[PDB]
RNA sequence: CGGCCGGGAACUCAAAGGAGACUGCCAGUGAUAAACUGGAGGAAGGUGGGGAUGACGUCAAGUCAUCAUGGCCCUUACGACCAGGGCUACACACGUGCUACAAUGGCGCAUACAAAGAGAAGCGACCUCGCGAGAGCAAGCGGACCUCAUAAAGUGCGUCGUAGUCCGGAUUGGAGUCUGCAACUCGACUCCAUGAAGUCGGAAUCGCUAGUAAUCGUGGAUCAGAAUGCCACGGUGAAUACG
């Protein structure tokens, strides 16, 4: 099962086996099971050619997985030429939706550097 | 008229009939194994009619508002020995060993000025 | 976002923007204010943002659609 | 107190009463859905020092913007001076 | 206490196999007052290691209890409270998935009781028999 | 067929002044039902007792408001006039309707 | 400070209030604050009558104004000015219908704020302090007073530190709600500063 | 099939006055006295439990920033007015807290049990569109009637079977909504997608004697808009005291 990129989930209920895969989540994979027609406690065991490209076909609707990447790379790249309050500190590292610097913002500043 | 208890605890209050009947259970048009007959603390509307026979002797009706799930249950707790002064108050001398007439007292306490929860002095 | 069903704007800077637009590259455009949303309309324009002290000659790029002024003007000088 | 700060708080006042409460109906029925005559939302900008938004109900003899309540009005420090006085009707130390 | 006494304010037994010691132990197995998800644990848990004992119910934790039980540290109430308290803690220890089949592993090595009941009940235990200078 | 709502903060004031109320209705009047005691929604107040810190040093008050409901159904034309005139409205104050 | 206010707590129980209106809780801050306009304006027009309390009653959208002083010769006048002028300025603050009455506060020395306005009063013309406390002590005490006591606060005769000298004869039983206490506070202003007194009366038992 | 119409007046419910708990009677100890233990009944036992109620004084503690107020200082400027930036910056430490690190857990479905509150420039049922956060319509309610609103853990079933996992939710991209002139310096929420460290915490350190310790919800005040903060209420509901 080689779909969408390098993963190969196995043993999985289908409902968390498509989170599992980058680029789409738990919402999106109940939407897919439902226009499949797929129930939601089966196995990737037992599993097809037309349940390979139905799921591929339905998600081929969808940005996924490539141009999702260099997407976000091409909107950083645009808020950096853009050089606004906000591209500044995605370039810079700085918490950007309107956090306090201060204290405790350390998942965007890393570990603490002294 | 009919023989009658009110009964009340933490938060909660019955009223409690009885009639000469059989002993199965009607609470709010509900079955004990509805409420909590199979679940905890089963058989504490039980446990006041277990000094005597008790089994299909007497019907038993409640309505009950007010607390939450032990709330309601002491209420039919209380509720049940203040409707025993139908037979007679000579039946509760084994009851007063038990205490199941007092009237519960351990009532809540009041979140009070300078605290989070009621006693708790914050951390320094 | 933001900003749900129609934008707000500035009067003195709309007025502004006519003032240069069908008179010419006079000067650089002077605003008090920090406000509007730039429009296509715009693109070949030297305004001016004041940060608490002093202005910044901002131009306007093509890929500007839904952004606004004091988003690309910061107010704090760093370190 | 800085009756300065009070006598803007009275010009807050009554230059609110004069326009809006009563045309505030161009933000509410103009500047809404009917479906264009945009010209509203471009004369959207007003004196606009009229908007109880700008008001801070601070409190009354005093001026203080804190100790405020809008059932009293003046701030906590008059409300037990008044209240230890006399002074306001049904009012005294709660007690359970 | 500087000054009182206890009156030890009591409490209701078990409703199935009415113990006022079990009725303590889901006390004990208890946290943030859920008998409920307490009982259904204990429950499971005790009608597994009746069919793993293949003796009856309550003397099946009665020897579980007497052979983790300590001298010294001493009154039964302590020795029959701390007891449980062992075989709780020594529980959560395991790496096993449910807690009531880790209580049964538990029970089961304090059956054949080399248990690590037992081996925390014997450091104090092993201080008594050793250290008995002091009085 | 009225709805005499009767409102107060002082059960002391209210009560002996709703009792000459009663005694009134049922004096020379028709189909007069019981002053309803309606149950105080007191408020309640909590506020900082230090001009500066110490936030831990606050100080309670509450305010109780009493009411009343008269409900008479009868047209008692004749008792009307006796409950006019007879308000000494010591700090009462009633809103009536349907 | 340290003590909790003795006035505002005995309300319902053995001293009522000296405000009990009733009004709706919109206009609840503007009936107030008129209430602190005519008590302002009427304590600084009579300065000299010494007003004792006054009271501020509602009586079905009018206002009721009693003035308890011990001294209403000087508020009656001849008959003619000195209580419709006041009145008709009450009235004149927001158009309000007003009624007015007085109110003879029988001996005429057992009032806090008669006390701790002589003492206000009695401080800006030049004599000492000790003797005026002295003063009131013997004469309330001789002229009934089963309890009363004394506090004063700052600045005394220009020395460098707040000191009080508190002064009591007789039985004031603070935490006990029953007993009949007169209490208010009045503020002095000095040359140099802020003279704070403060004076308990015990009337009786309950 | 809903307290819903004739109603009953007894019970809940709610506010007025009374009772009652005071060592008041019993035994032993105790100078013959207050007191200690135990008993009876009583719903309640020696303050029934809990709030309010804080003596003289120390700490020249703090508060001229609520206000009053002595003295000083300024008075074409430290005063008065507008626009805009800024207490929300960030190489770092500490305090207060929040959410988890999981299986007593998380999910999905079916699922029963309260309290005190607030409300008129306000609360907002009902229907229709949007998966949803929202928009229009207008009933009622100055209020035990109407609104906030169908609270959650709890129980059965099916589940994930030990992993950074369906646990956890930061950070970030986009698209929204409503508020308010105004959302860049700043918010609140829905959705799509992302899934860092964190597998129980070094030395040290905090609270707590019964409905509390802990856990789960809710309401208010501030407000035009927010809570993990403050104030208040309810559900379940422990351990230990030899000392
Ligand atoms: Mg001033
Ligand atoms: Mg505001
Ligand atoms: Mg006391
Ligand atoms: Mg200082
Ligand atoms: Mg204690
Ligand atoms: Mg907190």
């Amino acid at each position: 099962a080689r779909i969408a990129g390098i993963n190969i989930p196995d043993h999985k209920h289908a409902v968390i086996a498509l989170t599992s895969i980058y680029g789409v989540g738990k919402t999106r994979s109940k939407a897919i099971l439902a226009a499949a027609g797929i129930a939601e406690d089966v196995k990737i065991s037992e599993l097809s050619e037309g349940q390979i490209d139905t799921l591929r076909d339905e998600v081929a609707k969808f940005v996924v997985e490539g141009d999702l990447r260099r997407e976000i790379s091409m909107s950083i790249k645009r808020l950096m030429d853009l050089g606004c309050y906000r591209g500044l500190r995605h370039r810079r590292g700085l918490p950007v939706r309107g956090q306090r610097t201060k204290t405790n913002a350390r998942t965007r500043k890393g570990p603490r550097k002294p | 008229n009919q023989y009658y208890g009110t009964g009340r605890r933490k938060s909660s209050a019955a009223r409690v009939f009885i009639k000469p009947g059989n002993g199965k259970i009607v609470i709010n048009q509900r079955s004990l194994e509805q409420y909590f007959g199979r679940e905890t603390a089963r058989m504490v509307v039980r446990q006041p009619l277990e000094l005597v026979d008790m089994v299909e002797k007497l019907d038993l009706y409640i309505t009950v508002k007010g607390g939450g799930i032990s709330g309601q249950a002491g209420a039919i707790r209380h509720g049940i020995t203040r409707a025993l002064m139908e037979y007679d108050e000579s039946l509760r001398s084994e009851l007063r060993k038990a205490g199941f007439v007092t009237r519960d007292a351990r009532q809540v306490e009041r979140k009070k000025v300078g605290l989070r929860k009621a006693r708790r002095r914050p951390q320094f | 976002r933001s900003l749900k069903k129609g934008p707000f704007i500035d009067l003195h800077l709309l007025k502004k923007v006519e003032k240069a637009v069908e008179s010419g590259d006079k000067k650089p455009l002077r605003t008090w204010s920090r406000r509007s949303t730039i429009f296509p309309n715009m693109i070949g324009l030297t305004i001016a943002v004041h940060n608490g002290r002093q202005h910044v000659p901002v131009f306007v790029t093509d890929e500007m659609v839904g952004h606004k002024l004091g988003e690309f003007a910061p107010t704090r000088t760093y370190r | 107190a800085k009756q300065s700060m009070k006598a803007r708080e009275v010009k807050r006042v009554a230059l609110a009463d004069k326009y809006f409460a009563k045309r505030a109906e161009l933000k509410a029925i103009i500047s809404d859905v009917n479906a264009r005559w945009n010209a509203v939302l471009k004369l959207q900008t007003l004196p606009r020092d009229s908007s109880p938004s700008r008001q801070r109900n601070r409190c009354r003899q005093t001026g203080r913007p804190h100790g405020f309540l809008r059932k009293f009005g003046l701030s906590r420090i008059k409300v037990r001076e008044a209240a230890m006085r006399g002074e306001i009707p049904g009012l005294k130390k709660a007690s359970w | 206490p500087r000054r009182r006494v206890i009156g030890q304010r009591k409490i209701l037994p078990d409703p199935k196999f009415g113990s006022e010691l079990l009725a303590k132990f889901v006390n004990i197995l208890m946290v943030d007052g859920k008998k409920s998800t307490a009982e259904s644990i204990v429950y499971s848990a005790l009608e597994t290691l009746a069919q793993r004992s293949g003796k009856s119910e309550l003397e099946a934790f009665e020897v579980a209890l007497e052979n983790v039980r300590p001298t010294v540290e001493v009154r039964p109430v302590r020795r029959n409270a701390l007891a449980m308290r062992w075989i709780v803690e020594a529980a959560r220890k395991r790496g096993d998935k449910s807690m009531a089949l880790r209580l049964a592993n538990e029970l089961s090595d304090a059956a054949e009781n080399k248990g690590t009941a037992v081996k925390k009940r014997e450091d104090v235990h092993r201080m008594a028999e050793a250290n008995k200078a002091f009085a | 067929r009225i709805r005499i709502r009767l409102k107060a903060f002082d059960h002391r004031l209210i009560d002996q002044a709703t009792a000459e109320i009663v005694e009134t209705a049922k004096r020379t009047g028709a189909q007069v039902r019981g002053p309803i005691p309606l149950p105080t929604r007191k408020e309640r107040f909590t506020v900082l007792i230090s001009p500066h810190v110490n936030k831990d040093a606050r100080d309670q008050y509450e305010i109780r408001t009493h009411l009343r409901l008269v409900d008479i159904v009868e047209p008692t034309e004749k008792t009307v006039d006796a409950l006019m005139r007879l308000d000494l409205a010591a700090g009462v104050d009633v809103q009536i309707s349907l | 400070g340290q003590k909790v206010h003795p006035n505002g707590i005995r309300l319902g129980i053995v001293k009522p209030w000296n405000s009990t209106w009733f009004a709706n809780t919109k206009e609840f801050a503007d009936n107030l604050d008129s209430d602190f306009k005519v008590r302002q304006y009427l304590t600084k027009e009579l300065a000299k009558a010494s007003v004792s309390r006054i009271v501020i009653e509602r009586p079905a959208k009018s206002i009721r104004v009693t003035i308890h002083t011990a001294r209403p010769g000087i508020v009656i006048g001849k008959k003619g000015e000195d209580v419709e002028k006041l009145r008709k300025v009450v009235a004149d603050i927001a158009g309000v219908p007003a009624q007015i009455n007085i109110a003879e506060v029988r001996k005429p020395e057992l009032d806090a704020k008669l006390v701790a306005d002589s003492i206000t009063s009695q401080l800006e013309r030049r004599v000492m302090f000790r003797r005026a406390m002295k003063r009131a002590v013997q004469n309330a005490m001789r002229l009934g007073a089963k309890g009363i006591k004394v506090e004063v606060s700052g600045r005394l005769g220009g020395a460098e530190i707040a000191r009080t000298e508190w002064y009591r004869e007789g039985r004031v039983p603070l935490h006990t709600l029953r007993a009949d206490i007169d209490y208010n506070t009045s503020e002095a202003h000095t040359t140099y500063g802020v003279i704070g007194v403060k004076v308990w009366i015990f009337k009786g038992e309950i």
